């Protein structure tokens, strides 16, 4: 598991004959379960920031690059 | 390990050679080397702003501060002579906290004009700020500013970006031989200039563009033409004179 | 308006010549006799202050060049020395430069209620010489424990290097400053 | 030159007879850092460029216009020499110029001139 | 006694004529006792003088508090061609200091004899007295005393008729507070900008003109000729064990009758204030804070002003300093934040601007202090003050950065409730306005 | 099952003359072997009960012009039964 | 007025009167929509030019 | 689109920070010092046949 996939509830569809029809039923079920995961993500999405705070690896805010010297240096070096 | 930049240490005699521990590594240096030079022999490259190997030592910027065991306060490695048995420490929290303090002080009155600075992709200030500096600035008050002065048709001058390392003054006094440039004033209001309106007439006056670690001194003919990353570097020789 | 650079003006420009005096050459020799002949640069401050006294309380760019010639250094060194120290006036001060605004210890006892009264009495801003050319206003360097906070320093450049006197006056009322300035205008010197 | 690898590589025969320079790029004069040092590069001496007469862009017809600067880098002189030897390129080696650490002390700024000599 | 440290009889005082009641020139100097058998003191050898100074336990009176005899022992004993120099540091520019001026305008010959004695004890060939530039009248008085000394043969070739050749010169500054520092003074005296040097080259090996030299305060130099004559055992019998002697105090601030007085080295601060000077204005209850030793040293609140000894070590254990021993008494009728902000402005104005932490840190400290002077700051700004002060301390070339950082730390250490109170009060006047 | 278990098991069970470099980290447990033992190692790692690696994810090459053996061939492997990944690398020149 | 180049257009805007010795230029009324902050020292006789905007600032009284 | 200030001055300062981030190398910029001394572009051309419209 990666990201928050281990905090979400969804089933894994498994086939029985291996033919083209099972690949289709599973391709239906994987999309119903994707709808389920989307609903859970919408309901449980928290508040906060959307990027890592290590601005040595992430771009500064456009209001901070035009107001702080180190933020402008980080922007210049990153871009 | 090898010295930084393949530097060659000339031992006049094997007898006059002290031993130091740069990071727990045994390093042999002649009597007379400084802590910074001893670290350079041991492959460790210390940050520097005001130290130039061809200019006299002047511990202004306080950026090369390291930790010495028998020292209550960090020492300027550029000026501190190496002693036998001395244990230097460069990657300790003390040396770090000193370096992010000094970078924070240096980037406090510096203008927010990296995009228009001709030193954009080749500045020592921002390169060391990324590496040895911090991430967030705590300064919000009004910065200082100075007017720009004409030094001739070769050196473009934007003195708001000066970090006051006095390398240009030392070069003019020692290497160029034409004493026309100096540090004027006292305190945060100190400025580099000629006081009177005069132009740099030395034949070696253009070398102040390179010794300047920031974009305070830049070439006027090569103003805004291109950035360093756009340029292909060819190692060639001179044909203008017989020096080559 | 203390600036770290010089703009050429009719009053002070490098073209104007400046030697000391017939009377002041003995002082120049005596000053230079205190240091080894190979270290004549060490006599830059006692020569710059002498030039300031002789010229009338201020240092034109010609005086700095003359001092550089006397001590045989580049004129940039003399500019560096003159700009660093706060007792060297590079602008043009009046005949009796008056030093008013205080420092840390004195304001606890009230040193910042003395400047405006005089400023509006003589009616020109700080660093501006009156029309007749007698008086000027500047910031003092407080010298002692400052028991009597309202102190004013009177730099006298009327008689040049022969009648220059640097006095501190203690406990001077915002109207007693007017009294002492009126006394100075006539010519008499108040006691301290 | 045993340029057998050049023959079994796929490089056209015209580009296998190029003359290259093996050198170690030096430190730039505008920076005091010494991080981009110790790496060896092969310079193909690709200078045949011109100007596009529609937009002023720089046109070229040399495939080895940026290879030695972008991708082909070596950690030592021997590696670059072996690479050139196996690819059949006529090479010349430029030894790098290295700085010499002299004795410098802060006290030399403040040195006695000597007794005043009336010479 | 050891239990009762304080109170000098008029006989045991060193600086007689400290009030200007008698002639300060050569006549009074000889009648008072100056220049008395100085030939005997110089004809007893350099080593003997240093031994006596070491036995007397004379710590430096310039603020640092370094033992004088051990400092003099650092001078070269064999001349290698470089002449040795003595430099008397008379450039007192600290606010609220009145000592060296009173010494050189009332006892010039004590200073001259001290220069001669110290030059003999350090094998120095010349002495430069560096006077503050504002002391024009004091400079003229010292020059007249120098002329009188030279005319009487007490100085110059064959000083006091003893074979020692000592020359005394009077250099003066031009209004810079940094020029009082040991190496910045040497820079100023060499004809350059008064910017301090780095320490690894020590003045005892490379000082004035690249030659070995020693920089000493006026008080340390002035008491030297009388320690030898009266006896180190007499001098060492005042004050505590390690730090002993008699030191001048310029008591100022909110006290009834501020004055300058000489008292034992271990005089209690409360007894000092309430005995020589009057009681604190409005009583000892009105007391709020005392600056122990001038601008450089940190602050001490009332609770620890009780039973504190005015010592180099006692005040240091209280995380303050004796400094120049110039107390500045502050009552509850003064805003301490205003005072500390003004100290920040003074240190911003007097920084030479050579090294990065002091050139920029002092200005940043002043701006933050000005903002908090009216509460125009957040509660999380006080910690940034501590961080900035710790970033300034220990990274500067000289001790002016430390002296510019200590007052803020003292304010934060004993008056944080006041800063938070005014910040909250400002915030309330903003929430209740719009 | 895990990098801590697979490393210790393969240390003991594998013939020593096959593998000459064993890095154990969080980026991936790697095995570096000679080119004349690659098939033997991969056949052992496909049939052994406790190291049932039945999926070959991909085969990639990496070019190192500064090395004598210029090319590095990497075999990323996957074991579905024990939920573990193994990476096996060899080195070969142009001929 | 396409005949006027941006140089001639920025050369026609009168300099802004500032009372103090220093002014901060951001380039727009909303700081986030302009150029990085630029502090300009007004201690000369000629108007001082912003290196981003081209706007000129001159000291008002002294 | 290249924007200009409300005063009529073009906002581009020839920093070439967009030419170095362009993943498709679709931008070519030539700059020099203008008669006023300001840092401006003489040539600023974009290849829309190379542009990937990424917004970098
Ligand atoms: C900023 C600064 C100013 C100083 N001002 C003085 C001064 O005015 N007088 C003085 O005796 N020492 C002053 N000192 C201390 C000097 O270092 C002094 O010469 C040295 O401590 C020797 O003092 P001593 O004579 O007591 O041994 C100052 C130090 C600093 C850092
Ligand atoms: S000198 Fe360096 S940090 Fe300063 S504006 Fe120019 S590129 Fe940026
Ligand atoms: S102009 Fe450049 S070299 Fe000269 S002091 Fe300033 S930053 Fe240093
Ligand atoms: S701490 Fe301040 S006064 Fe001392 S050298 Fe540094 S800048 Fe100058
Ligand atoms: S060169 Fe590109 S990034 Fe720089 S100002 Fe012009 S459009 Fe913007
Ligand atoms: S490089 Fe040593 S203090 Fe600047
Ligand atoms: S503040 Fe001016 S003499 Fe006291
Ligand atoms: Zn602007």
């Amino acid at each position: 598991p990666y990201d928050v996939y281990d905090q979400l509830d969804f089933d894994v569809p498994v086939g029985t004959r291996g033919d083209c029809y099972d690949r289709y039923c599973i391709r239906i079920e994987e999309m119903r379960q994707s709808l389920r995961i989307i609903v859970q993500c919408l309901n449980q999405m928290p508040s906060g920031m959307i990027k890592a705070d290590d601005r040595k690896l992430c771009p500064p805010s456009r209001c901070r690059m035009k107001l702080s010297m180190e933020s402008l240096i980080h922007h210049f070096e990153l871009y | 390990r090898n010295p930084v930049g393949g530097a060659r240490v000339h031992f006049s005699n094997p007898e006059d050679a002290i031993e130091v521990f740069v990071d727990g590594y045994a390093v042999k240096v002649p009597k007379g080397f400084t802590v910074l030079q001893a670290c350079e022999v041991a492959g460790v490259d210390i940050p520097r702003f005001c130290y130039h190997s061809r200019l006299s030592i002047a511990g202004n910027c306080r950026m090369c501060l390291v930790e010495v065991e028998k020292s209550p306060k960090p020492v300027a490695s550029c000026a501190m002579p190496a002693l036998p048995g001395m244990k230097i420490k460069t990657d300790t929290p003390i040396a770090k906290k000193a370096r992010e303090g000094v970078m924070e002080f240096l980037l406090m009155n510096h203008p927010l004009d990296c995009p228009i600075c001709d030193q954009g992709g080749e500045c020592d200030l921002q390169d060391q700020s990324m590496a040895f500096g911090s991430d967030r600035g705590r300064f919000t008050e009004m910065k200082r500013s100075v007017v720009d002065k004409n030094l001739g048709p070769l050196v473009k001058t934007v003195m708001t970006r000066c970090i006051q390392c006095t390398r240009c003054v030392r070069f003019a006094s020692e290497v160029a031989g034409v004493q026309d440039l100096g540090i004027l004033g006292r305190g945060s209001g100190e400025e580099i200039g000629t006081y009177v309106e005069k132009l740099m007439t030395s034949e070696l006056s253009g070398n102040v563009i390179d010794i300047c670690p920031v974009g305070a001194l830049t070439s006027k003919p090569f103003a805004f033409k291109a950035r360093n990353w756009e340029l292909k570097a060819t190692e060639t020789i001179d044909v203008s004179d017989a020096v080559g | 308006t203390a600036l770290n650079y010089h703009l050429d003006s009719p009053d002070n420009k490098p073209d104007l010549p400046w030697e000391f005096s017939e009377a002041n050459q003995s002082k120049v020799k005596e000053i230079l006799s205190y240091y080894p002949s190979n270290y004549k640069q060490s006599a830059v401050i006692p020569l710059l202050d002498l030039a300031q006294q002789q010229n009338g309380g201020w240092l034109p760019v010609s005086a700095m060049n003359a001092v550089a010639k006397v001590i045989e250094v580049a004129p940039i060194r003399v500019y560096e020395v003159a700009t660093f120290y706060s007792m060297f006036n590079r602008a043009k001060v009046g005949k009796y430069h008056l030093l008013v605004c205080g420092t840390t210890p004195c304001m606890i006892r009230g040193s910042r209620d003395i400047e405006s009264a005089l400023l509006d009495h003589l009616g020109v801003k700080r660093g501006e010489v009156t029309k007749d050319g007698l008086f000027s206003v500047g910031e003092m360097e407080c010298m002692g424990c400052c028991v009597n906070a309202p102190m004013i320093t009177v730099a006298d450049y009327s008689n040049g290097s022969e009648g220059y006197t640097y006095n501190y006056f203690e406990d001077v009322t915002p109207e007693k400053v007017v009294e002492i300035v009126e006394k100075l205008r006539k010519g008499e010197k108040p006691p301290h | 030159k045993r340029g057998e690898i050049g023959k079994v590589s796929g490089i056209p025969e015209e580009h296998l007879s190029r003359k290259v320079i093996i050198y170690s790029p030096a430190r730039t004069a505008t920076q005091s850092g010494s991080g981009k040092l110790g790496k060896w590069k092969i310079n193909f001496v690709s200078t045949l460029k011109w100007e596009n007469p529609l937009m002023g862009w720089t046109s070229t017809g040399d495939p080895y216009a940026n290879v030695g600067d972008s991708a082909l880098a070596f950690d030592s002189e021997e590696a670059a020499k072996s690479f050139a030897e196996r690819h059949g390129w006529d090479y010349k080696v430029k030894k790098p110029n290295t700085p010499l650490l002299k004795v410098k002390s802060y006290s030399d700024n403040f040195k006695w001139k000597g007794n005043p000599q009336p010479e | 006694e050891k239990t009762h440290f304080g109170g000098l009889k008029d006989e045991d005082r060193i600086f007689t004529n400290l009030y200007g009641l008698h002639d300060p020139f050569l006549k009074g100097a000889m009648k008072r006792g100056d220049w008395h058998r100085t030939k005997d003191l110089v004809l007893k050898g350099t080593d003997w003088i240093v031994n006596e100074m070491k036995k007397s336990g004379l710590r430096g009176r310039g603020g640092a508090g370094f033992p004088s005899g051990l400092k003099w022992s650092f001078m070269p004993k064999v001349s290698d061609g470089r002449p040795s120099y003595l430099v008397v540091n008379a450039d007192e520019s600290e606010p609220g200091t009145c000592k060296d001026r009173e010494i050189m305008r009332h006892d010039p010959h004590k200073l001259l004899e001290g220069c001669l004695i110290a030059g003999v004890g350090m094998r120095a060939s010349a002495a430069y007295i560096y006077i503050r530039g504002e002391y024009v009248n004091e400079r003229l008085n010292l020059e007249k005393a120098r002329r009188e000394a030279y005319a009487a043969g007490l100085l110059g070739k064959n000083a006091c008729g003893s074979g020692y050749d000592f020359e005394v010169y009077i250099h003066f500054g031009a209004g810079a507070y940094i020029c009082g520092e040991e190496t910045a003074l040497l820079e100023s005296l060499e004809g350059k900008q008064g910017k301090p040097r780095l320490k690894p080259p020590f003045p005892a090996n490379a000082g004035l003109y690249g030659c070995p030299t020693t920089v000493t305060n006026v008080e340390t130099v002035a008491v030297s000729p009388t320690i030898l004559r009266r006896g180190p055992e007499w001098f060492s019998s005042f004050g505590r064990k390690n730090n002993a002697g008699t030191k001048l105090f310029c008591i100022s601030g909110h006290v009834n009758k501020p004055c300058t007085v000489e008292e034992e080295m271990s005089i209690p601060l409360k007894e000092l204030i309430e005995r020589h000077c009057g009681g604190v204005r409005g009583g000892w209850d009105n007391l709020l804070a005392i600056i122990p030793g001038g601008s450089s040293v940190p602050l001490i609140p009332k609770n620890i002003c009780e039973d504190v000894l005015m010592d180099f070590d006692a005040l240091k254990a209280v995380q303050s300093g004796l400094g120049t021993a110039a107390v500045i008494v502050m009552d509850k009728s003064t805003d301490v934040v205003d005072a500390i902000a003004r100290l920040s402005y003074f240190y911003k104005h007097e920084s030479c601007g050579q090294c990065t932490p002091c050139r920029e840190g002092t200005g940043w400290l002043w701006m933050i202090m000005e903002r908090m002077k009216v509460g125009n700051a957040k509660l999380e700004e006080i910690d940034m003050l501590q961080e900035v002060t710790k970033q300034i301390e220990g990274h500067t070339i000289c001790a002016l950065g430390d002296a510019a950082a200590w007052p803020v730390q003292g304010l934060i250490r004993h008056f944080r409730p006041e800063l938070e109170r005014r910040i909250r009060e400002r915030a309330e006047r903003e929430l209740l306005q719009a | 099952m895990d990098n801590q278990f697979i490393f210790k098991y393969s240390w003991e069970t594998l013939p020593k003359k096959w593998v000459k470099k064993m890095e154990r980290s969080e980026h991936g447990n790697r095995f570096d072997t000679n080119t004349d033992y690659l098939f033997q190692l991969l056949c052992f790692l496909k049939l052994h009960t406790y190291t049932r690696v039945q999926v070959l994810i991909d085969i990639c090459g990496v070019d190192y012009p500064s090395r004598k053996r210029r090319f590095e061939v990497v075999y990323n492997l996957l074991s579905t039964r024990y939920n573990s990944r193994i990476r096996v690398q060899t080195s070969a020149d142009e001929v | 007025r396409s005949k006027k180049s941006p140089m001639e257009l920025i050369s026609e805007v009168p300099p802004i009167k500032v009372d103090g010795r220093i002014v901060a230029c951001e380039g727009d009324t909303n700081p986030a929509l302009g150029h990085p902050i630029e502090f300009i020292c007004l201690d000369l006789n000629e108007p001082a030019i912003c290196k981003y905007c081209g706007l000129r600032y001159v000291q008002d009284h002294h | 689109a290249l924007r200009r200030y409300p005063t009529g001055e073009e906002r581009c300062i020839a920093c070439k920070l967009c030419e170095a981030v362009c993943p498709a190398q679709a931008i070519t910029i030539e700059a020099e010092e203008r008669e006023d001394g300001s840092r401006r572009t003489t040539r600023y051309d974009i290849d829309m046949t190379k542009c990937i419209y990424c917004g970098f």
